[PDB]
Parts: C-alpha cells; structure tokens; sequence
RNA sequence: UCCUGGCUGUAAAGGAUGCGGGCUAGGUGUCGGGCGAGCUUCGAGCUCGCCCGGUGCCGGAGGGAAGCCGUUAAGCCCGCCGCC
RNA sequence: CGCUAUUAUUGGGCCUAAAGCGUCCGUAGCCGGGCCCGUAAGUCCCUGGCGAAAUCCCACGGCUCAACCGUGGGGCUUGCUGG
C-alpha cells in the first residue's frame, strides 16, 4: 500500500500520530495532511492545485 | 570567533529541515559551500539554490524539500585513501548504501563513489544523509 | 463583494482587536489605532467565511459540532446548532465526552468549531486525539496552534459573534442548497443575540 | 618475544547455565549420540569459521577475494554441504 | 469459529469498532496513519487474531509496591506485558492492582491497545540480501537514562541483545540485529520502553524509492 | 571599627552555571539612544508604534534523574583553557 | 585482558550527585573571514629498491583422518627510500 506525506514538510505520517487529513475547502479536490509537527507549530500549507495558502 | 563557515552553513540547514522551513539563507558564501550544495543537488537533497551578490561576499539561497536527516561537516579534515572508505562510512552512515561523503580531490569535489569509481582518495569534509 | 454592509459589519463590531498581538496574526492585522489597539481587516474575514462555509456545507450536519464557554456565546451557537441540525456544547464541556465511553453524553465527531481556543482549550486538546479538523474564530491575542482554519473577527462582542454565526449559517444552508438565494435566509440577527 | 603455542579448535559459551542452550544442546546429544558437549562446540565452531570467511569475502574487491571466495564455495561443494550452483549469500 | 464468535459476541461503543465490526475495515493497516484512537481490544481481537495465543504473550516483568498509612503497609502488584504478531506488529502495556491476575489482565488489554507498525529489511554491510530478517538502518531510543541504539546484522547471528529486547524484537519479527546501549538496563521498564521507541523510530526516517528496493523494506507484514 | 604609608591574598569571593562565534516560536514589563505618528500648560513635556543595546518575569517545541532550563539554554554545531 | 563509555581519538562528565581557578591582562602553544596569481612542503595515484625465516589466513598434497609436515597464493613487519 500507500504511506500518506504531509503537505507542508515532505515526511511520512507515522502510525500513531495526532495528524490529520480534509478536503481542501477551496476546490474541493486535493487531499490535504497535515503532522502533528506542523499543526503545533503552526506551520502554513499551500493546496497543489489552487494555492488557497492556508494555515 | 567565525573559524568555520560550511559548518555553519550545514547545522543551520538541519536545524531548519528539523523544524520544518521551505528556504534558507546562508550568509557567508564560498566556492565549498557552492560545490557541496551542487553535489547535495545532485543526488536529490535539496532543490534550487541560488546566489546573490551583497558588496561583501556571496549569500546563498537554499530550498529545502524534506529529504535530510542530518547534515554535519568532518572535522578534522582526515586524510583517505582509495581502500579505506569503509571504515568511514561505517563510522558516520548508518547501511551500507545510504547517504553520500563528500571528499576533495585533486580532480575536484565529489562523492565517494564515483573517487572509488575514478580509484582515488582524499579529504573528508562534510557528510550528509 | 462583501456577504454584508462594511456598515453592519463595523457597526456590530468585527474590526476591533485587543491591545496585546502575536506574530501568527500579522496575516490578519491591518492597522494599529493611537490607543495601542490593533484592529483587523474585513476582506480576510469574509473570504475565510465563504471557505469554512463550502467546508462545513461537504459535512453531514449531525456530525458537527459547537462549543462557547463565554455567556456573549452561548446563544448564537445553540442557534447554530437549531438552524443546521450540529450539536452545540455551551456550558462546560465535561472533560471526557470524547475520551471516556463509560459517560452518559459520549460523543465522537467528524469535526469541531471553536468560539476561542484559549478558553475553551479542554474541548480542543480532545480533538487533537481522535483526529478531526478544527475550525476556529481568532482574535489578535490569540495562537494558531493546533487550528487548521482560522476566522479572524472580534471573540468578546455579543453583536458581533451573532453576526458572524449568522453568517456561517447562511453560507452553510447555501452551500447545502437547502435554499436558492441568500435572500431567502430571513432570520433577524436580533434573535442570535444574548437576551439582557 | 614468546613462541606459538598450539590453541583449541573449539570455544565453550559465555555462560554455562542458560536454559534455552542447554535445552537444545541436550536434545542434540541425545538424537546424534555424541559423548560429551566438546564435540558439538567443535562442529558449531567449523561453522562459524565458514561464517565469518563469507562476511569478510563478501563486497570485497581483489583477485585474491574473488580467488578465496571461489576456494571457499568448492571446498563446500567437495565436503557437500552445497550444490555446484550456489553463491555466497 | 473464533471470528464469528468475538465478532458477534460484543457490541461497540466506538465508531472504530462499528466500523470493524460492519465490515467497512477489514485489515489491520487501515487504521494506524489516520488519527483514530483505539478504546477497544476487540478491534485488535478481530484484526489480528494471532495476538490471543499463548505463544505470543509474554509476560516482563512483576513488582511489588507499598503505601505507608498510620496503621501498616498497602501493597500493590505491577505488571510490564507485550503482546505481539512475529509479522510487523507488536504493543507493550502496564497494569496496576492488588492480585496478579487483575494486573496481568489489564496489562495486555492496554498492550493490545498500544499497537505499532515497524519496517524490516537487511541494511547490513556483511549481507546485503534483500530479505527482511532485521532492520533495515539504525535507529536510536530512550526512556529515562536508558540509550538504546539498534543496528543491522546479517542472517544467522541471533539477536545480540539484553533479554527484554530479545523477547520484544521476537515478538515484533527481528531475527538477527547488534545493540549498543547506555544508562540502568536493571530497569525493565525503561529498557523496554526505548526499545519500543527504537522500533517505532524506522518511521520517522526519511526515505528515497531506491532504497525500498535495495534493502528489501517491508511495512508490517510480508508476501 | 576612622585617617596617612605598607604587609597579609583569604570568603556560601555564588547565577553554587569558564570565554568567543553561528542557528532553533514568542508574549509582557523596565533603563539608554534613535526614527515616525499624534496631544500639549509649548516645558530637557505626555501617549502609541518600530530599530539597536542592556536588565527581569512567563512560556510552546525541545532537553533533562528530576527539581527545572527554555534566543540572557542547562538545546544542535565550530574552537581554546581549567578541573573529576 | 575483558566485563568498564569506572581513563572516554572512536567514546565519558563539571547548577543541585566528584568536579569552572575570586576577577582580569597577556607569553609560548593550539584554532583562525572572503577573492586572484604562483610553488608543490604536507596530501592522493602510478611505478622501481628494501622491510630474514619461523609464527598468522586460504587451497591442494603425505603420515587412517586430524593435530603435524610439504607446495603455492595473500598477509605481517606500525615503516624507509629513488622517480
Ligand atoms: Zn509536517
Ligand atoms: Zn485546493
Ligand atoms: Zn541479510
């Protein structure tokens, strides 16, 4: 199978991990994941495909 | 004082990467640091450095993409020859094919491999993986 | 343009910050009065309303959930929750609704909406551990930590927590074509509005 | 300096009351009627001396390397622990 | 038989397990990269049914503690457990009482509970097969003042390694591997926790595609 | 115990934390200098924000046996001396 | 000898467990910013002359096999020296 990578850092999602993951809620059409890094530190996060540049 | 600049330049990179940043600037520039970035560039390191021109020196601006885990310079600058890279590798790798050790040669600056390839030795300088 | 007047908008009171700031929030902040009061602008306000609208709209109502501690907010998310079908916890938020199954009122959602996450932290440490989004309304003293949507707007005024919750309704019944046009979205404000 | 001496061609373990060795070591014995546990550490030892000639040779570069290691795989096919078509691994 | 029984023989009350028990999760590996959290060892009974036999429930370790109070002493049993598949899956857990049954219940329902999935390879420079009879880099983990650092070896050298670490590598699928490591080993717990983070650590290094074929990587299970 | 000219060279002489350089979120106070806005009884005056330098209290990630530290590290790197 | 990372180059510690000289100036020594030109002392590669034999590793052969002895290939001799 698959391991998920986050959006913002390019790093695997580790198998107990307070990540999470949504629907971009622009389009509507890219999967977003964010670590438990980045959402502490709040780090920003880019859509691939429309750049809504959220946080 | 400043006695060492690549140094810098490499625990600043894995501090950034660790903590999660998409550039970085190195101030202090240098034809090392340029041939390192170069090498890291071409195994798949890091993308898209760039130079810009400040009066004093060169300042260096480094994108960073989540493939480092750590990133120092070798210090002492040991000397090696063609049949003793194991040991090295051995000693700051951790398999038997994972990450580069970048070595001055009289041919120019390169990666062990391709010094064993070309049947030469030379300096440790900096190691990444 | 704006969802409503700029008039409304300022005469209820969303561009009003406190004296302290952040760094996280010098995306939203536009100005700084001769008073040491940092105010915010509405253009933010409106686009990150629109988006959270369309996000909430691609939810299964009943799996949503509202939370205020403050009394200025206790009304308009129990509001919210009679106008879209979420659930709505205004009081205290018991610690464990979201951890300890053996509790009579145990509950597990697919996302969560905060009024501010400083006091009502309690509810937001448990969604970080069951591994939902969060939806949260932000002022200039505030952190973005462990917030993965931000709605920059004053967190104090009753006014302006009615109109904002009004609005996110609006948008969420638009977005969910329960109505056709905006228009068709009569509720007056005044009834979000904590009763003196 | 000193002179050689001749040393033994077999090694005792570590430590002499594990449950788990002397189980196993007890069943051996028994089904291959061997005197005594001498015996057995002599055959264990010509095994990892086998062993650790494969880990020295292996990723090696010289035709002395290529020459031990072909030395190597044909005195296992002589004594037939091996077949003729077997690699180092 | 076993399925059918533990699959209906209990009723959840978390949408994991409903999930589970409909049928809208059938392997194990679909729950551990999202953010869920697990309240229930039956999921895991369901999930992973190797982890119910004997064979693969060792027991650690045993304490005893005490409570001074104005009349005597209060004692108190500790229990350190693991439970495990010898596949790419493995927990550890405690429990606390006043009998050792109670403590050694509660201590591998919370083991079941605490699940983690491991990469193995060869990595070695004495092997390089690409069967994964160990781990593939080496890894670090701590607990306390215990540094454990963890490094591949090659077929046939059998866990070179503290007892708690060969029992826990066993269960979890290792065969073969050379161990460094500092601080008080006497404390099983501790020893045990690094370990378990040293496994869990094959995670959270960064990987490139021609690695995987190079060293055989696995995640969880094999073939 | 004070004054004038000398000797002694010791203290929990303690931040119980040797010195230099680079990096890793900040918030809120106060001293000095500078810049910009506003008030002003027009004063070397008052309030607000920003840059540099000092000096405190909190605190996320991280570290640590813990107490605690946490851009004034007890964190990651480049150096030199002293000690166990 | 190892166990012992309780001598720590690899590879230890110095707020409170042993341990920062009371503070500063500076001699030897160690460590030293960026670019260009030259030299080739260190450094790397190649090749010549040396580093006795026995002892160490491997294969084949002779005493029943082996220990032992013989033939050949590598190593050791911590390195020196001519281009
Ligand atoms: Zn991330
Ligand atoms: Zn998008
Ligand atoms: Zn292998």
């Amino acid at each position: 199978f698959e391991v998920p990578v986050c959006t913002s850092c390019g790093k695997e999602i580790t198998p107990r991990e307070h990540a999470t993951h949504f629907v971009c809620p622009n389009c509507g059409e890219a999967i977003i994941w964010r670590c438990e890094s980045c959402r502490v530190l709040s780090v920003p996060y880019k859509c691939p495909k429309c750049g809504w540049e959220g946080p | 004082t400043l006695l060492d600049p690549l140094a810098n330049a490499l625990s600043h990179i894995t501090n950034s990467e660790r903590v999660g940043k998409k550039e970085v600037y190195i101030k202090p520039a240098s034809k090392l640091i340029g041939e390192v970035l170069r090498v890291m560039l071409e195994n798949g390191y890091i993308g898209e450095f760039e130079l810009i021109d400040d009066g004093r020196a060169g300042i260096y601006r480094v994108q960073l993409i989540g493939k480092i885990n750590k990133a120092g310079a070798i210090k002492p600058r040991f000397p090696v020859k063609a049949r003793d890279y194991e040991k090295w590798e051995k000693r700051f790798l951790p398999a038997f094919e994972f990450g580069i050790l970048i070595v001055s040669t009289s041919q120019g600056v390169m990666t062990h491999k391709e010094a064993l390839e070309k049947g030469i030795g030379g300096r440790l300088i900096a190691y990444v993986y | 343009e704006y969802l409503v007047p700029l008039d409304q908008y300022l005469a209820a009171g969303v561009h009003i910050g406190t004296q302290q700031k952040t760094k996280d929030m010098k995306k939203f902040i536009y100005r700084v009065r001769q008073d040491g009061l940092y105010v915010l602008d509405v253009r933010k306000t409106d686009e990150r309303l629109r988006v959270a609208g369309k996000f909430l709209a691609k939810f299964d109502p009943e799996s949503i959930l509202a939370v205020s501690v403050r009394l200025y907010g206790q009304r308009p998310v129990k509001k919210f929750g009679e106008v879209t079908g979420a659930k709505a916890i205004p009081g205290r938020f018991l610690p464990g609704t979201m951890t300890n199954p053996q509790v009579k009122n145990f509950i597990e959602p697919d996302v969560l909406i905060v009024t501010d996450p400083r006091a009502d932290h309690q509810a937001l440490k448990e969604a970080v551990e069951i591994g939902i989004p969060i939806v949260a309304l932000v002022d200039t003293e505030n952190f973005l930590s462990y917030v993965d949507i931000a709605i920059p707007t004053n967190n104090k005024g009753r006014k302006a927590l009615a109109l904002i919750y009004w609005i996110l309704a609006r948008e969420v019944l638009y977005n969910r074509k329960e109505i056709e046009s905006r228009e068709d979205f009569k509720i007056p404000v005044e009834d979000f509005e904590m009763r003196i | 300096g000193d002179p050689k001496r001749q040393r033994k061609k077999y090694e005792t373990p570590s430590h002499p009351w594990i449950k788990e060795r002397l189980d196993r070591e007890r069943v051996l014995k028994r089904n291959y009627a061997l005197k005594n546990k001498k015996e057995l550490w002599r055959h264990e030892t010509q095994l990892k001396e086998f062993r650790r000639r494969a880990r020295r040779l292996l990723a090696a570069r010289g035709k002395q390397a290529e020459i031990e290691r072909q030395q190597l795989l044909q005195r296992l096919y002589r004594l037939g622990l091996l077949p003729a078509d077997a690699v180092l691994d | 038989e076993i399925a059918q029984r533990v699959l209906e023989e209990w009723e959840p009350k978390t949408k994991l397990g409903r999930l589970v028990k409909e049928g809208q999760i059938t392997d194990i590996h679909e729950i551990f990269r999202k953010g869920y959290q697990i309240k229930e060892p039956e999921i895991v009974d369901v999930l992973l049914p190797e982890v119910n036999l004997r064979e693969n429930q060792e027991v650690l370790d045993i304490a005893l503690t005490v409570r001074m109070t104005d009349s005597g002493r209060r004692i108190r049993f500790r229990v350190l457990a693991a439970v495990g598949n010898r596949d790419g899956y493995v927990g550890l857990g405690i429990g606390h009482g006043r009998e050792v049954g109670i403590a050694i219940r509660k201590a591998i329902n919370y083991a079941k509970m605490n699940i983690i999935e491991i990469k193995r390879g060869c990595g070695s420079w004495e092997c390089r097969c690409r069967r994964p009879h160990s781990i593939p880099f080496a890894v670090e983990g701590k607990e306390g003042s215990v540094r454990v650092k963890l490094m591949p070896g090659p077929r046939g050298l059998g866990l070179v390694i503290g007892d708690v670490g060969k029992k826990i590598l066993t269960l979890a699928g290792v065969q073969d591997v050379w161990s460094q490591t500092l601080g008080e080993t006497r404390t099983t717990v501790n020893f045990a926790k690094a370990v378990f983070n040293a496994l869990y650590n094959t995670n959270r290094v960064a990987i490139k595609p021609e690695d995987i074929e190079r060293y055989g990587i696995v995640v969880g299970r094999a073939m």
